[PDB]
């Protein structure tokens, strides 16, 4: 029921634990009156769920967000929904100066195998 | 009759006598005896329902047994005191269906689920509860024993009768008494402090000799623990002085591992559990080598180097003999790094940290006449640069500088801290002389371009060597 | 030369370049009697090329390389390419990442719109 067993079963490492056990993204749990520390199965449950939304590439505060309203009976699906609307609208945004990037650079690097001459034109155009 | 203490040690251990296997299972059931007694004892105690209602509270927000059994057995005894409060306080306290109805409240408390961090509390509790009733009789010996010329045996007599409400001040004020008829000189503090008793007694809600005999069999219980946990520990010092032969190497004596081991087999006597049906020696033999790599680790080097660098320094020194046995030639540190699984930096950094530093009495020389610490360098040197220049450059600074016959000399002498105590910079000379901080600097460039060309501080410039 | 107009020249500030000059991918400016930084005209173009790529066209650990091979000065126009070739291996590993990563979503995380029926299992779904 310790953290580090728990982490090697759901496959997570015990730096990413305590790491969102420093910050306010996991609910700290009860102290067992030693150097360790219990888990119930409800902070499994958020742990495997938080390891899921971190390993398909949302970023922490949205997953925070989302494990805030986990847990508990009210459960609202419509604001956090618009909220990971606007995530994935910020990761398309994301993707579209990325590949903006890709289609101005790719188009000037044919010539010059690396030769010792001193004479390149990608760099006195972009400079 | 000797001089040695490891072999007196080892008289004091032949004094006592060893165990067979049905003593040791002896040993652990007196141990059991003496820990059951504390055990049973402290289900009498008032105190014990408030510490499972916490206990209860702490574990609401939770081999091993299902938590439901953890939530519905530490309850019961909630109900038992609430059906026993109207008995026990209310309506006398002397009765017999209350004392039985305490029985009945001792006998449904095996529900331990043993924590060592939950048996502490309890027993910090009754002690500071025991120190408090004992140094409450301590001063009331102090202002009846000592004082008003009556001797100890006219106390006790009136002290074990109720200790409950004043009869016992004015039974001290008997039918005569000359010597004791001070009584305001004496009361100021006697019923301040019974005040005191009556309100512990009714925070526990029970009277003090029911209570004080719960504290003697507390005594009695601990005393047999004590004296079990004695003959554990003293039957098994052969289990030590056999355990310590595979670490006598040169870092520490052979006593101080001894007597780290006699405290790792006095944890491991608390850790034992013996109700799975071990020996005492295997399982107190991985705490004394605990215990013994701890003591190797913390002591046996000058540089206190930490117990899991310890460790892997010893899988580096066996990586390294393993080696050498199979190689023949010097373990280069390559080889160690990829056996290691580590990077070759960390273990050079490893590698350094080697040993303890050469003593100071070690003959160096070809004789007995300079041992080391006649060829050590200061590391506070005093050169003849060192010594002469610091005053020197000082001397000139304050010739130079006081042809410098204005301001100038004065807030540069604060500027980097020469004739003065603090350093300060342009802010803090500001606001004594000139605030704004660009005029200070102004001067200062002044007094640099004054300094600098070389017509008359040529003996501050030869100053650069 | 002190950088604050070349600063608004390159489009960035001190605390950005300050950290570019404490990594190991910038040559040591020159330094006027004073602690400032001076940079030249190749120390501007430097400066131009690695803000032409870091704010518009690459991020830090290919504007390294670029500015390290700037300053050679024979420069390679097939080793960039091949350096390019790999980057935009790795953007489109991370763009089939984020792909799949969106589908993901737009299929386990559709609910019930805005009313009076609340506890939604989704989240219960999504976490496994
Ligand atoms: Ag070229």
């Amino acid at each position: 029921m310790n953290i580090s067993d728990v982490a090697k079963i759901t496959g997570l490492t015990s730096k990413a634990i305590r790491f969102y056990e420093e910050k306010g993204l996991v609910t700290p749990p009860m102290r067992s009156e030693n150097g360790y520390r219990t888990y119930t199965q409800q902070h499994l449950n958020e742990l495997t769920l938080l390891r899921q939304a971190r390993q398909v590439g949302f970023n922490l505060e949205e997953s925070g967000e989302l494990v805030n309203l986990f847990n508990d009976p009210q459960r609202h699906s419509a604001d956090v929904k618009r909220r990971t609307l606007e995530k994935v609208a910020e990761i398309e945004r994301h993707i579209e100066e990325l590949q903006s990037m890709r289609d101005q650079l790719l188009a000037l690097a044919n010539a010059c195998p690396g030769d010792d001459s001193a004479d390149c034109p990608i760099i006195e155009n972009l400079s | 009759r000797t001089t040695d203490p490891v072999r007196m040690y080892m008289r004091e251990m032949g004094t006592v006598e060893l165990l067979t296997r049905e003593g040791e299972i002896d040993i652990a059931k007196r141990i059991e005896d003496g820990i059951n007694q504390v055990q049973c004892s402290v289900a009498e105690y008032p105190e014990a329902i408030t510490y499972l209602l916490e206990q209860y509270d702490r574990v609401e927000a939770e081999n091993s047994i299902d938590p439901e059994l953890a939530r519905e057995k530490f309850a019961e005894l909630r109900a038992q005191y609430v059906v026993t409060r109207d008995t026990i306080k209310a309506k006398g306290r002397s009765h017999a269906t209350a004392q039985e109805e305490i029985l009945k409240l001792s006998e449904v408390f095996k529900q331990f689920r043993l924590v060592p961090k939950q048996f502490d509390y309890l027993v910090n509790s009754m002690r500071v509860m025991m120190d408090r009733v004992r140094t409450q009789e301590r001063l009331i010996m102090k202002l009846c024993v000592e004082q008003c010329k009556m001797p100890k045996k006219n106390f006790i007599t009136l002290f074990t009768g109720n200790e409950t409400s004043d009869t016992w001040f004015n039974a001290a004020i008997a039918m005569n008494k000359p010597w004791s008829e001070k009584l305001h000189d004496v009361s100021e503090e006697v019923h301040r402090a019974l005040q005191k008793l009556q309100q512990i007694e009714e925070e526990t809600g029970l009277t003090i000799e029911q209570v004080k005999d719960i504290n003697r069999r507390m005594s009695i219980g601990e005393a047999k623990a004590r004296r079990a946990k004695k003959e554990m520990v003293e039957a098994n010092l052969r289990l030590v002085i056999s355990i310590a032969k595979k670490y006598t190497n040169r870092g520490l004596q052979f006593l101080d591992l001894i007597q780290e081991g006699n405290i790792g087999l006095m944890k491991a006597v608390d850790k034992f559990e013996y109700r799975r049906g071990y020996k005492f020696s295997t399982y107190a033999t991985w705490w004394i080598r605990q215990a013994i790599t701890r003591s190797i680790a913390d002591q046996a080097r000058t540089i206190r180097i930490p117990v899991h660098m310890i460790e892997t320094i010893n899988k580096l020194n066996r990586i390294s003999r393993q080696m050498l046995q199979e190689m023949g030639r010097e373990p280069t540190p390559e080889e160690l790094a990829e056996r290691m699984l580590m990077p070759e930096d960390k273990i050079r950094k490893v590698l350094k940290i080697a040993k303890e530093p050469i003593s100071m009495e070690t003959p160096i020389g070809d004789d007995e006449d300079s041992h080391l610490g006649d060829f050590i360098e200061d590391t506070t040197l005093e050169l003849p640069l060192d010594s002469a220049t610091t005053e020197s450059l000082r001397a000139a600074t304050h010739d130079v500088l006081a042809g410098l016959t204005a301001r100038e000399a004065k807030v540069l002498r604060m500027r980097f801290g020469i004739d003065m105590n603090t350093d300060y910079t342009l802010e803090e000379v500001g606001k004594q002389f000139d605030v704004t901080r660009e005029r200070i600097r102004q001067i200062e460039a002044k007094a640099l371009r004054k300094l600098r060309h070389p017509s008359r501080s040529e003996v501050l410039r030869s100053f650069l060597d």
